RNA sequence: CACUAGGGUAAACCCGGUGACUGGGGCUAAGUCGUAACAAGGUAGCCGUACCGGAAGGUGCGGCUGGAAA
RNA sequence: GCAGUAAACGAUGAUUACUAGGAGUUUGCCAAGCUUCCACAGCGAAAGCGUUAAGUAAUCCACCUGGGGAG
RNA sequence: UACCGUAAGAAACAGCAUCGGCUAACUCUGCCAGCAGCCAUACGGAGGAUGCGAGCGUUAUCCGGAUUUAUUGGGUUUAAAGGGUGCGUAGGUUGUUCGGUAAGUCAGCGGUGAACCUGAGCGCUCAACGUUCAGCCUGCCGUUGAAACUGC
RNA sequence: UCCCAUUAGCUUGUUGGUGAGGUAACGGCUCACAAGGCGACGAUGGGUAGGGGAACUGAGAGGUUUAUCCCCCACACUGGUACUGAGACACGGACCAGACUCCUCGGGAGGCAGCAGUGAGGAAUAUUGGUCAAUGGGCGAGAGCCUGAACCAGCCAAG
């Protein structure tokens, strides 16, 4: 009966950080004038407690309560090495 | 290569103007799909599929109006190209010439004409446009 | 393939060349 | 604002006497001025779907502005817009007072009309522009039954032949049956010049 | 609080009032939670629309109408206590039937004659 | 352009100007005649166009041309400009409205008299 | 005792103004000196570069035809 | 060793596929791979281009938006 | 709403050589002017006529035709416009076929999105306007499916 | 979710962690290891602007502006600090520091972006008006009191 908090899949992209993982998502979608599909990516950091992910494995995160400044988002699984 | 589909209406679009009765093609599965429907609308003669050891090969022969000495065809546009991508609701498929023409689409129900795809309610990508 | 088009410019680069050979050798 | 000028002047210009029947019509045939029946210089389309117009609007005694809302609304209605405007035209309520003859021309269903001498469904109406509905009563007022130019004026109208019109005498009234035909409007006017004259 | 009120929506001479659900900080013609009616009062029948079950709602959850609003709710039978009644069931106030009382009161016509003989 | 390079810079657009800048977007100003002069046409006309430098309010010089027949403009006169521009005349883009401030109307005019600032005759 | 608005100091930056004097440009007429281009425009024209002349310009070197004649 | 310009021109960016005829010409075997002139369809405002396109189409880059001031 | 007695208290402004609807006389640099231009079918007055009309003209500002920034919807031999020529980074595009995935794409369901604006009424004597109801929600979000095409 | 690359590097509580304090509340919000964070998918800096629905305009795409109307934000001579309070940028509150202005020899006051006069500036925009009768608001058990909100009247070629 909750509320179903915000969720992504994404790629890691850092991990040089104490409990902490940036986290890489892009997408397509077309040009709001031309029409033409572009990519755009949006960096995330996210909370690890275990610092159980390396570079470039595929996770999923979720939206948390801010964690510190510009934190947001807590590492649900990972999908993929 | 850059747009195989676009490369298929331009042989034909050649073709025609030079006044030829036979256009070979080299094969894909959408071009096949595009050639069957080219068929049953009635624009094109006959059609045969050839398999030799490269991917084969379409040979069309085209439909000349002998009253009048003009081509079923007169004009192919190719819609959805590779720099610009263009995709459609059922709701919103194009019509072709007043609806004297046809639009070939495809849907995820398969490759079929803008009047089947309203029908059945599906759209997707616009391929191009005959008549 | 006037020919008053090329003078035009033809005039306006004398000029300008002539500005700057003036303009040598002071400081 | 209201016309009220010289109305042969307009009668002579156009050559219909749209204000009714007149003896002066007769042997002066020119426009007004200085510079009339001198031959006819010829004038451009533009210039006769501005006479038709010009001619429509001094039969009906209407301004440009209100004609040209009249056309804003047959436009908007469903039609041929022609037939539309001059149904609209025909239906204020001077013209249904002037067609079923209460008075002699339509400035004098008019003046009639604003001296409130003419009731709309029992109910005194005095808006010269009103727009009469087919299914309305439109009579005599009661405290004005007796008007020496209106008796006068129905005086020798016992014809009231119009089809659209139905004419009781007893009750001093009229109703409108439904809108006519423009074939069966008595109008010279070419309402296709006024529509390309204020579409284009 | 929450209250239940008019704004006025007419024109210049001719009031016409929207029967809403504001919060009373609110300005008179500007924000509102929700709409529950309209009231002509140029009419001489007192032109009223509203929605029972929004306005007991309000009602019930606790919202304070104005003097005329509460007017307006009485005159639609929205204050009752028969859902109050916890010793009864199904009483049927049935007081529309005396709210009804239609005043079809109307005026005698007279004429003036026209003795114009002249 | 290819769609790829209309993504990249796109097109650009560029705002008019105004054909009486000295305005401000006003659609007249107050100003006093610093000289009161006389010019000369151009090349196929011929005649003595009375014509004034007038301060704006804003701080401008303009070149304001006199309309109509005679006027009784000096230096050091209030007077109200207007935009407009003479074709013969260059340079000159502004109108002096007549029968406002310290120009009065033009004297004996029967026709266009409210172009000119001339009362109606009695 | 820290914290700080405000004050004084210095610098350096940015934005503006004015200044003896000294340079282009636009527009209008036409005073003066020539005739550079338009015809093979009377030395074919033009492009780049260098030097030189009251000015249009001239000459050297390479290029082009958007040049006749042949 | 600097400098980085040109009527640095086919005044025509690079790829890919397709679409008539004539006349010459270089190279290894009729035929590519070139290199030059008339010329169908088509294109173009016209002069003209025309399988070495300025035709039919797809991909990417460069550039233009009245003249002068002013490169 | 009603009664006295009264046409009585109530029309101007801009055009008139072509475009443009409207014409001749008297004057004459003075002028006019959106353009073609005119020093008189164009300047000023007179008589007429033509637009509009309690307004009519002038100036200022914005929008459309204007495709004059062209995704829809323009171009680059000579009109403005191919970089002197290559190599190459990011980026953009990717022959054919089989199998997955479901990011793009398609479809279904649900939520969300005053006044004004659109058909129908109702009330302002009509109309502007006011008001009610049907027709717009054609964006965003959530959740279920499809697999032809693009992506992986 | 605007322009400028004739703005290419920016950042040291700055990015993360441990703990503590603090707050209605999570949090470098503050305070006592690691070196990270943001950047040609435009960081940083400079310039300009309150933002939407409306409105206007166009066949549409779109473009212009937010005058009146509604929603959100910011502000109350300029800055700083708080107090009171359920709630504070405190719009008819306070303290301090500035500048300006006024009335007085010890000093004391005001802030016109609430409504009406007036002056100035400008091409240009009105009454030092009536009433709380209606709607709304505050307080009161209610009757009621107050209300330059509001409803009206006056002026203005005036759409
Ligand atoms: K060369
Ligand atoms: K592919
Ligand atoms: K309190
Ligand atoms: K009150
Ligand atoms: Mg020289
Ligand atoms: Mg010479
Ligand atoms: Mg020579
Ligand atoms: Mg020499
Ligand atoms: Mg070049
Ligand atoms: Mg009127
Ligand atoms: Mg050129
Ligand atoms: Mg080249
Ligand atoms: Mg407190």
């Amino acid at each position: 009966e909750r509320n179903l908090r915000k969720e992504r899949v994404g790629v890691v992209s850092s991990n040089k950080m104490d409990k902490t993982i940036t986290v890489a998502v892009k997408w397509k979608e077309k040009h709001p004038i031309y029409g033409k599909f572009v990519n755009k990516t949006k960096k995330y950091h996210a909370h690890d407690e275990k610092n159980e992910c390396g570079i470039g494995d595929t996770v999923r995160i979720m939206e948390t309560r801010p964690l510190s400044r510009t934190k947001r988002w807590r590492l649900t699984e990972i999908i993929e090495r | 290569m850059t747009d195989p589909i676009a490369d298929y209406l331009t042989r034909l679009r050649n073709a025609i103007m030079a006044g030829h009765r036979v256009v070979s093609v080299p094969a894909s599965n959408i071009k096949k799909e595009i050639t069957k429907i080219l068929f049953d609308k009635g624009y094109i003669l006959n059609y045969k599929f050839e398999e030799n050891d490269s991917q084969g090969i379409i040979k069309v022969a085209l439909k000349y109006d002998l009253a009048h000495k003009v081509n079923a065809i007169k004009k192919l546009k190719r819609v959805s190209r590779p720099g610009l991508r263009k995709y459609v609701g059922y709701r919103d498929m194009p019509r072709v010439l007043n609806g004297l023409g046809i639009a070939i689409v495809s849907t995820p129900r398969g490759v079929m004409t803008d009047k089947e795809a309203r029908e059945l309610k599906v759209g997707g990508e616009v391929l191009c446009y005959v008549y | 393939p006037n020919g008053k088009k090329r003078k035009r410019h033809k005039m306006a680069t004398h000029k300008r060349k002539k500005r700057l050979k003036k303009n040598r050798h002071k400081k | 604002a209201r016309y009220t000028g010289p109305k042969s002047k307009i009668a002579r210009k156009f050559g219909d006497p749209i204000f009714g029947a007149d003896k002066v019509l007769s042997k002066k045939n020119y426009p007004p001025g200085q510079h009339g029946n001198n031959r006819r210089r010829k004038t451009s389309e533009y210039g006769l779907q501005l006479r038709e117009k010009q001619k429509a609007k001094y039969t009906y005694g209407v301004l440009e502005k209100q004609f040209r809302h009249l056309f804003h609304r047959a436009q908007r209605a469903k039609g041929v817009t022609g037939e539309l405007l001059i149904q609209f035209l025909e239906a204020r309520l001077d013209n249904v007072v002037f067609r079923l003859g209460i008075a002699p021309t339509r400035s004098a269903a008019r003046q009639l009309v604003s001296h409130r001498h003419i009731t709309v469904d029992g109910s005194v109406v005095n808006i010269p522009s009103y727009s009469v509905k087919p299914g309305q009563v439109i009579g005599v007022r009661e405290r004005s039954k007796s008007l020496e130019v209106i008796a006068d004026a129905l005086t020798g109208f016992n014809h009231s032949k119009y089809p659209w019109m139905e004419w009781d005498q007893s009750s001093l009234s009229g109703k409108l049956l439904h809108m006519p035909d423009r074939t069966d409007i008595p109008e010279n006017i070419k309402e296709q010049l006024i529509v390309e004259l204020y579409s284009k | 609080a929450t209250k239940i009120r008019l704004q006025r929506h007419g024109r210049k001479g001719y009031a016409f009032y929207k029967i809403v659900v504001a919060d009373s900080r609110a300005p008179r013609d500007g924000k509102f939670i929700e709409r529950i009616g309209s009231y002509n009062p140029n009419t001489n029948p007192a032109t009223i629309d509203l929605n029972f079950e929004r306005a007991l709602y309000w009602i019930g959850v606790g919202a304070q109408p104005t003097d005329t609003a509460r007017n307006i709710l009485s005159r639609e039978g929205v204050l009752m206590m028969k859902h109050l009644l916890g010793g009864v069931k199904k009483g049927a106030f049935d007081q529309a039937a005396a709210e009804n009382k239609f005043e079809a009161w109307l005026k005698g016509k007279k004429d003036a004659l026209n003795n114009m003989k002249a | 352009p290819t769609i790829q390079q209309l993504v990249r810079k796109g097109r650009e657009s560029f705002a008019d100007k105004s054909k009486s800048p000295a305005l401000n977007s006003c659609p007249q100003r107050r100003g006093v005649c610093v000289r009161v002069y006389t010019t000369t046409p151009k090349k196929p006309n011929s005649a003595m166009r009375k014509v004034a430098r007038v301060r704006l309010t804003n701080s401008k010089e303009v070149n304001a041309y006199i309309p109509g027949e005679g006027h009784n403009l000096q230096e050091h006169s209030i007077v109200l400009v207007r935009g407009g521009r003479v074709k013969d005349l260059p340079g000159v883009r502004y109108h002096i409205v007549r029968g406002t401030l310290d120009t009065a109307g033009v004297n004996g005019r029967t026709q266009r008299r409210s172009k000119y600032g001339a009362k109606r005759p009695k």
